């Protein structure tokens, strides 16, 4: 939902995610976990009434029984990054690449390659950017109160890259 | 329109269907953000059990 990034004042007409609203986006990805498998997700995010709702579908295939994944054999934690967007023109959206290194229990890390790709689903005009990224910073936690399989996600994410 | 619609505090819903080597699942997320400040607050629940993939892995899909 990077549509609640903040962009800076200096930086709005580079904003494709809110100028796509209230009709949307549909956001593909192409996660590659290095030495393992990939997760091809599509995503519509969009508004319903006064709420922003980001539906999506995710298949994962060729991952390893007893690998990082599966094997569950990463820290429950999460590294800053940049996400680094491009425009594309040609089909009126967005593309986007990005490198996420998780951490494996062993002290070492599992590399996810990212690729994003992401189009509007109305007719009217959006913001096509100029090359920027975005500056992200999560942390997650556990609510002590909760017994099902869940996770608490505070994240803080601004735009940078154009002065 | 476009910016305008985020000047404040807004409701966030997150649902995903998952299939990763077989093994389908579910996931209900529920926050806000608030983009002045690009602020994100959500709690995803997993509700087909336990989750078969590490949440860390998820993240960005979600967000």
């Amino acid at each position: 939902v990077q549509c609640f990034s903040r962009y800076p004042d200096h930086m709005k007409q580079h904003d494709f995610f809110k100028s796509a609203m209230p009709e949307g986006y549909v956001q593909e990805r192409t996660i590659s976990f290095k030495d393992d498998g990939n997760y091809k997700t599509r995503a519509e995010v969009k508004f319903e009434g006064d709420t922003l709702v980001n539906r999506i579908e995710l298949k994962g295939i060729d991952f390893k029984e007893d690998g990082n994944i599966l094997g569950h054999k990463l820290e429950y934690n999460y590294n800053s990054h940049n996400v680094y967007i491009t425009a594309d023109k040609q089909k009126n959206g967005i593309k986007a690449n990005f490198k996420i290194r998780h951490n494996i229990e062993d002290g070492s890390v599992q590399l996810a390659d990212h690729y994003q790709q992401n189009t509007p689903i109305g007719d009217g005009p959006v913001l096509l950017p100029d090359n920027h990224y975005l500056s992200t910073q999560s942390a997650l936690s556990k609510d002590p109160n909760e017994k099902r399989d869940h996770m608490v996600l505070l994240e803080f994410v601004t735009a940078a890259g154009i002065t | 329109k476009g910016e305008e619609l985020f000047t404040g505090v807004v409701p966030i819903l997150v649902e995903l269907d998952g299939d990763v080597n077989g093994h389908k699942f579910s996931v209900s997320g529920e926050g806000e953000g608030d983009a002045t400040y690009g602020k994100l607050t959500l709690k995803f629940i997993c509700t087909t059990g336990k989750l078969p993939v590490p949440w860390p892995t998820l993240v960005t899909t979600f967000x």
